[PDB]
């Protein structure tokens, strides 16, 4: 019984609007439905050996905090810090500008509205949810459970009615490799958009870290939960090239929303996107709770400049809404500033880069301090970790080489923080 | 289900040492992860220390690290903090929280079961006491 519910968890918190958007990129940079296939799989592969690998510190350190405890215990207080301040100004900040401004496009693509409209609506999308989380977690939560029931919905939906769509079977899926799109320089591009779907696998730390006695079936639960959403995320592509294919995917911006409007045509393909619509909705209120957290585990500590004014925690609503106000905007910046797949792409850059670091980590660890007690161990001890950071490897130094400035606004807005770190450790806060 | 009552508050002196605990339920308390919280008169919540369910992972804010040490016995179901060189920024109402599940957390909002707190004040020289 206990198994199962947490291997809903899995499902469900990794389960996001990744699907419904990101195969533009992933077929726009492949060029062909079989390379872009393989990215999804690649990407599964590499979560469930991330995700095993980061259970093992996970439990060494039993903290809802992670990373910036994971890196400050193995690295030192500097690494530990800039996971925290990469996390508060491009990790949340992105995440929930990416979701905003995809949720105004499917906003303006299903109630027919222009193509300018896109940006206000994601600009009042985010003013809206981050109002809503300060007025408490009782809205919140409200959108957050009926976001998980209805998330699946289109998924099951347009699984069975697109593998089942007539010019459908295996010919739907070709060209494996077409050399317009160059194979190894394509993938890597590919990669990224496909890792932001699976995006959230990062939190099983958290989750072991929290499972008393975890040991026998903790990894079941890893492997299971992360295996289901891997195989949903396989089948709902096949359904997609069934009735599109590579270069009708990459033509709109809402893949998901096009192939809803061919498998059902009339109201049906509306309840369809209307349930997209709450799945990128419920995506960016589950990242505000989940934001709120970092600025204020910063300002528990000297890490942040106002850490006064940051850990203030309102007395109505139990939550530092003062933190969250300065990722509000600085996601706005992020709105006027980027498009949607440069968002998910610096995200995935990005947090890749700290998320390497927490592999090693459980390594380092393993000569370091043999003897801490681990309540769980990383199945196939050297194996699994070493695939999670070749891949891990290859994600940070395929965007370097392929989005040199995108990769520059990751490397330049983490380092900003090392003279934030040397201010706030000096003067404490203000 | 998880009633909480805090022991060990009062007026000290500055430089002195204090030791608070909070008595839990049972039942539950050795598969949960405990939190001491401090709220000043002008002020809401500020986190103190918190621990594992084992006692494996502690963590202190930066404003109590060093002076405060948090501990658990589970057998007792009581989590303990003990404070010494205190200051007097310290006054505060301490409580003391439960959360569901096994880890530690600074987060306030992660605690469901809150005590009622006990009074800790800190100072110099006070006014007060009379017949
Ligand atoms: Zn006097």
């Amino acid at each position: 019984v206990s198994g199962i519910t947490a291997l809903t968890v899995v499902v469900g918190t990794v389960i996001g609007a990744g699907i419904f958007f990101k195969p533009t990129a992933v077929y726009g940079a492949a060029g062909a439905p079989g390379l872009g296939l393989l990215a999804w799989f690649v990407a599964g592969i590499i979560t469930i050996a991330g995700g095993l690998t980061v259970a093992e510190i996970g439990t060494i350190y039993p903290q809802t905090g992670g990373m910036m405890i994971y890196l400050e215990k193995v690295y030192g207080r500097w690494l530990g810090f800039l996971v925290g301040w990469a996390q508060m100004v491009i990790y949340y900040p992105a995440n929930i500008a990416a979701l905003a401004i995809i949720f105004a496009t499917q906003f303006v693509n299903l109630f027919a509205l222009s193509d300018s409209t896109i940006v206000p609506t994601a600009i009042l999308t985010s003013i809206f949810l981050m109002g809503v989380n300060f007025l408490g977690t009782k809205y919140s939560g409200w959108i957050q459970t009926l976001a998980t029931i209805l998330k699946l919905i289109p998924l099951v939906v347009i699984i069975v009615a697109g593998l089942l769509y007539p010019g459908g079977g295996v010919i739907r899926l070709v060209p494996f490799s077409v050399e317009t799109h160059p194979v190894l320089t394509s993938f890597g591009s590919a990669l990224i958009a496909t890792l932001f779907a699976y995006d959230g696998w990062i939190n099983v730390g958290t989750l072991a870290g929290e499972m008393k006695n975890p040991g026998k079936m903790l990894p079941k639960v890893i492997i299971g939960g992360l295996s289901i959403v891997m195989a949903v995320y396989l089948l709902t592509n096949i359904a997609y090239l069934f009735v599109l294919d590579s270069s009708q995917l990459a033509g709109t911006d809402t893949p998901a929303a096009l192939v809803a409007s061919h498998l059902f045509e009339g109201i049906g393909s509306k309840l369809v996107t209307i349930g997209i619509l709450i799945s990128v909705f419920g995506g960016i209120n589950g990242y505000i709770i989940s934001g709120l957290r970092v600025p204020y585990a910063l300002a528990t500590q000297k890490m942040l400049p106002f850490s006064d004014w940051f850990a203030r925690i309102n007395p109505k609503t139990n939550l530092p809404i003062n933190g969250g106000l300065v990722m509000l905007g600085i996601a706005i910046v992020m709105i006027l500033t980027g498009q949607f797949n440069q968002l998910t792409d610096l995200i995935v850059f990005v947090i890749w880069f700290f998320i390497t670091l927490t592999f090693i980590a459980v390594i380092i660890l393993r000569k370091t301090q043999p003897d801490i007690e681990r309540p769980y161990r990383v199945p196939f001890y050297p194996v699994i970790p070493l695939i999670a950071i070749i891949g891990g490897l290859y994600i940070i130094f395929n965007t370097l080489i392929v989005q040199p400035k995108n990769a520059f606004i990751g490397i330049l807005l983490t380092l900003i923080g090392i003279p934030i770190y040397f201010y706030c450790k000096k003067k404490y806060g203000s | 289900q998880v009633q909480l009552v805090e022991s060990g508050g009062g007026v000290v002196q500055a430089g002195g040492s204090l030791r608070l605990s909070c008595a839990a339920s049972g039942r539950t308390f050795s598969s949960r992860a405990m939190g001491w919280f401090r709220q000043a008169p002008g002020e809401g919540r500020e986190f103190v220390a918190t621990i594992s369910w084992s006692g494996s992972y502690t963590e202190y804010a930066d404003s109590v690290k060093g002076r405060v040490t948090i501990s658990r016995d589970n057998a007792k179901n009581t989590v303990y903090l003990q404070m010494n060189s205190l200051k007097p920024g310290d006054t505060a109402v301490y409580h003391c929280a439960a959360k569901n599940g096994g880890a530690a957390s600074n987060y306030p909002n992660d605690y469901v079961y809150w005590g009622q707190g006990t009074q800790v004040t800190v100072s110099s020289h006070h006014h007060h006491h009379h017949e």
